[PDB]
């Protein structure tokens, strides 16, 4: 157990190096890896399920997840200029994850100031 | 009596139990009916239900957005080595990351109506024998 929240630590920090200094791609295929935020569907909910189970460690680190995911996935699309384009997804990941984030954030610092980088 | 040596006897003996194991098929299994653990409904055999759904993921409006128009023929399927999904609508293919779904590569090679599409293996001595993948396009007029 102790190890593994230490991997996951590791994780994150890797994300954060490669998060800025460009590499907006690179971030969202980690971020995703970690398997804390739902990529996927609804599933936002399970991720509800799974969170206070969460250990004190990463229950703490979930904010800035949260918002680096909404960031890459703002700056990555941006829209684009003038052939398949699917904005699609990377849109559909915010998506879920606010929903992820409007069902914590009373359990959170209390930054749901996703939404001003959500929109635009 | 040494037990080390003991040990790995028990392990082997195990071990090759494992490996005999009766055939899956066997005509003599079913001759009279078929036995069935069989409910019609979802979860109906609790601790048994083999399968279970564990997620659900809409196709991107991305790549859906790059569909809207088709006038002659739509299809769609997943390339099963790749772990990504493939949509032809006329003329034009998508691939997308089935993990990702924001990823999604476009061919804007082929001219004409893609008929079909498959992956296949390379051969064993050509010039590519080393990538992992091929993938057939068929149109009406080509293969590429």
């Amino acid at each position: 157990f102790v190890d593994s929240t230490f991997y996951l630590l590791l994780d994150l920090i890797t994300f954060f190096d490669e998060y800025h200094s460009g590499h907006i791609d690179r971030a969202f295929d980690i971020i995703e890896r970690l398997k804390l935020v739902p990529l996927n569907q609804e599933s936002v909910e399970e991720r509800v399920a799974a969170f206070r189970n969460f250990s004190d460690e990463i229950r703490h680190n979930l904010s800035e997840v949260l918002l680096a995911t909404m960031n890459i996935l703002f700056t990555q699309f941006k829209r684009l200029k003038g052939i398949e384009d699917r904005d699609s997804q990377l849109r559909s990941q915010a998506r879920t994850l606010i929903t992820f984030a409007g069902m914590i954030p009373y359990r959170t610092s209390g930054d749901t100031n996703a939404r001003l980088v959500q929109m635009e | 009596q040494e037990a080390l040596e003991n040990a790995g006897r028990l392990i082997d003996r195990q071990l090759q139990e494992d490996r005999m194991y009766p055939d899956l098929s066997e005509l003599l299994m079913v001759s009279s009916g078929m036995d069935m653990d069989y409910p019609l409904q979802l979860l109906s055999v609790p601790n048994l239900p083999e399968i279970s759904s564990i997620r659900r993921v809409p196709l991107p409006p991305e790549l859906v957005e790059q569909f809207g128009h088709m006038q002659c023929n739509c299809m769609m399927g997943v390339f099963p080595p790749i772990s990504r999904a493939w949509l032809t609508i006329d003329s034009d293919i998508f691939m997308w990351n089935y993990e990702d779904g924001g990823d999604l590569a476009y061919f804007d090679g082929l001219s004409e109506t893609i008929l079909a599409v498959g992956l296949v293996k390379p051969k064993a001595g050509i010039f590519q024998p080393h990538v992992r993948h091929l993938l057939v396009l068929a149109t009406p007029v080509d293969i590429v």
